[PDB]
């Protein structure tokens, strides 16, 4: 029946050609257009296209659009199956109803039964008020699903419009949150209530805009320039991820050599210890085709988390940034890396940790802020992780931080060190003042006591005599050392004690 | 010059390339004010002529496909339903 | 009917016990009426096929070509038995029963007016005998153009090659005999 074709095409129109323009007006693509660019050209199969809500209050039953506000279904990304839902803002604001969620659950339930990621494209005005508790229940079934799938199948959230109220809590629980620079936002409570209750006046963009979230709240993993790159970068991300927790990181061709040498590296660590360098240089040189997909770049900049491949396989990476806060570990840097580590482990992605941390960032602000708990998270993450763990200390590895950064005591596999490494209880100075009290009144004793601690302990060799550093290597060969180190761990299998789940600090 | 690769510092490689392509340098009709006459506003960048954009377009297009095809060879793809470039 | 049921029932279970997927093509009116059937035990044999699909966990794809009425509708790998893909041809008709019988039940005080019921039926027919009410509900994942079935079904199974579903632990089932 060409009648079918009509119904079909009718549905495809969403809230109508006038609203479609409105949407495009805000620089925002439509639900379907976003889906169209996300999935392998012509590979999308839509489900529940003619679903209509079951509301009867407030004359809601006189406006029963097809699809009920969200476009769901599946398709492929580079040939690999992926499940998706794109909220159609032009339809009843892409407001969440009993049936809108049901649609999302159908493909979440399908993603899980078949072991395939779920990409969520949120662009909604929020709950569908007229539905009452049914809107609440609608959220509930999504949340529950979101939770059960955590670490079982990758859940990438894409915010491309508004996201308010309970809603935020869903992407909150997914593995990644990407936002579109200016057209998107998200917050539990609206700017207007923030006023009537805080008397504070703030705009939606200020309150929960892409920027606010990619660098202040710690909620988004990146803010993309616009809808098109947003979609493009997400597939890029998906190309690294495994399809579920059973299989291991995907493999693909790679035009680079596992034995590549970067001599430039031999001088990356500056002579003067007070001069930074960009830890990211190292990352790119080690990374396969120099490709490095960074996560939460604009947040907790004193630490770097990202993905790279080696010999065409996915490797996660956590590394300290001297350029910021002197590579200190702090509540935020900790929370930022901690989760990255956990996601990579939950999904069999190995870890490469590049080290140069002085210690943790001092301060009343830190202590009152609970570094005792947040700081531990990253420690907890490496302690728990069982994927293959290779480490390279480029320079500073002092005290507690030293331990947290994938130390050998956290049962990492390879603990490499550049000759410029310095692993020790604390700096030569402080160390000395504690070890030699009755000697401070002799500024030449302590000037000499330090000079000895420095000459005897600030290096990687005392740690080597102990076995804590499996080897000290020539910087230029890092790429070669690390590549085969992982290669040899492809079979690694380690068992953690049985338990329903962990109790990591929150 | 086209093959000289430099990264980490700011350099005049593009500027040099620019003058090498500058007609007056080509005709030899140059004076000692050449630099001052021809680049009064500093180096305003260089921009390719159609037949240049054209050749480049084709090359990028050619390279891009190469790379795209490679994304296609990911392990774990639906057996008879791979991505087609 | 008893026999058709026993016939398909076992087929399904064997295919499932052995990871072979199922394609179920539907056009059933209901069950075969009769003293012969009831006294013969359709209540039990009829159930077998139902039981079979309920238990099956291999990938299940379905295409209703025309009729899908009542209990039988449910039994034929319906979405309530957790089939994966429930496709429909536009000519599909999924409903509680035929427009006629439906009408006589819903509109009692209206039979003595052979035009009321003639109209009441003409409406049930126009409003319910199709695949769209089931679509609004989600019970039919999609309504497809007949010609494309091969294409639809093929990839549907393709994407289900990794399916993995767990039934509750048990020594064994207690299916009716
Ligand atoms: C030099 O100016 C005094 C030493 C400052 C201590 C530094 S600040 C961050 C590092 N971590 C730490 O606890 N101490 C180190
Ligand atoms: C004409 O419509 C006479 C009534 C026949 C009803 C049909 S026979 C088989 C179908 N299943 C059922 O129980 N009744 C349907």
């Amino acid at each position: 029946l060409e009648q079918l074709e009509d119904r079909r095409a009718a549905a495809r129109l969403g809230g109508g050609q006038k609203r479609i323009d409105a949407q495009h007006g805000r620089g925002k693509l439509t639900a379907r257009e976003r889906v169209d660019l996300l999935l392998d050209e012509g590979s999308f199969e839509e489900f529940d296209m003619f679903v209509t809500h079951r509301c009867t209050d407030f004359n809601m039953q006189d406006q029963k659009p097809a699809g009920d506000g969200v476009v769901t279904g599946w398709g492929t990304i580079n040939g690999r199956v992926v499940y998706v839902f794109s909220q159609d803002f032009t339809v009843l604001g892409g407001s969440v109803s009993e049936t809108h969620s049901k649609k999302i659950c159908k493909i979440m339930d399908m993603a899980m039964q078949n072991g395939a990621p779920v990409i969520g494209i949120n662009d909604s005005g929020g709950a569908r008020i007229q539905e009452g508790v049914d809107s609440l229940a609608g959220y509930g079934e999504v949340f529950q699903r979101n939770i059960m799938a955590s670490g079982v199948v990758p859940q990438i959230s894409m915010i491309m419009g508004p996201c308010a109220g309970g809603a935020v809590y869903s992407p909150a629980m997914t593995d990644f949150i990407f936002m579109v620079k200016d057209s998107s936002y998200m917050f539990v409570t609206g700017p207007d209530v923030v006023k009537t209750v805080t008397n504070e006046q703030v705009s939606a963009e200020e309150l929960g805009g892409a920027t606010t979230h990619t660098r202040k709240s710690s909620v988004a993993d990146a803010a993309f320039e616009n809808d098109v790159e947003a979609l493009a970068e997400v597939r890029r991300l998906v190309d690294f991820l495994p399809l579920n927790n059973r299989e291991k990181p995907p493999v693909r061709p790679f035009f680079d050599d596992p034995d590549r040498i970067e001599p430039s590296l031999d001088t990356l660590v500056p002579d003067n210890p007070n001069t930074p360098y960009d830890m990211k240089e190292l990352i790119h040189k080690l990374a396969d085709e120099g490709d490095f997909y960074e996560i939460q770049e604009e947040f907790a900049k004193n630490i770097i988390t990202g993905f790279i491949r080696l010999e065409g396989r996915t490797v996660g990476v956590v590394a300290n940034q001297p350029l910021v806060l002197a590579g200190c570990l702090d509540i935020d840097s900790s929370r930022k890396a901690a989760r990255f580590v956990r996601f990579c482990d939950a999904f069999e992605i190995p870890l490469l940790t590049l080290i140069d941390v002085p210690g943790f960032l001092p301060g009343t602000s830190q202590e009152y802020g609970g570094v005792i708990k947040h700081g531990a998270k990253l420690l907890y993450a490496y302690g728990e992780a069982t994927v293959p763990m290779v480490t390279v200390i480029t320079r500073k590895a002092y005290g507690g931080a030293y331990v947290v950064m994938s130390s050998k005591h956290l049962r990492a596999d390879f603990n490499y060190a550049w000759p410029t490494a310095e692993v020790a209880v604390m700096g030569a100075k402080g160390a000395t003042e504690i070890i030699h009290r009755g000697d401070l009144g002799d500024p030449e004793k302590i000037a000499q006591h330090t000079a000895d601690y420095e000459e005897r302990f600030a290096n990687p060799f005392v740690a080597s005599e102990r076995g804590f550093v499996d080897e000290v290597i020539q910087p230029r060969s890092t790429r070669k050392r690390v590549a085969r180190a992982f290669a040899s761990l492809r079979n690694k299998s380690v068992q953690m004690p049985w338990k329903k789940h962990d109790n990591i600090p929150l | 010059l086209d093959s000289f690769e430099v990264e980490g510092i700011g350099h005049n490689l593009p500027f040099l390339s620019a003058v090498m392509d500058h007609p007056k340098f080509i005709s030899g009709d140059m004076t000692t004010a050449f630099i001052a006459e021809e680049y009064p506003e500093g180096f305003e960048g260089v921009n390719l002529p159609e037949t240049d954009l054209r050749r480049v377009a084709a090359a990028a297009a050619a390279m891009h496909r190469v790379a795209e095809i490679r994304r296609t060879r990911v392990s774990g793809r639906m057996d008879n339903h791979e991505r087609r470039v």
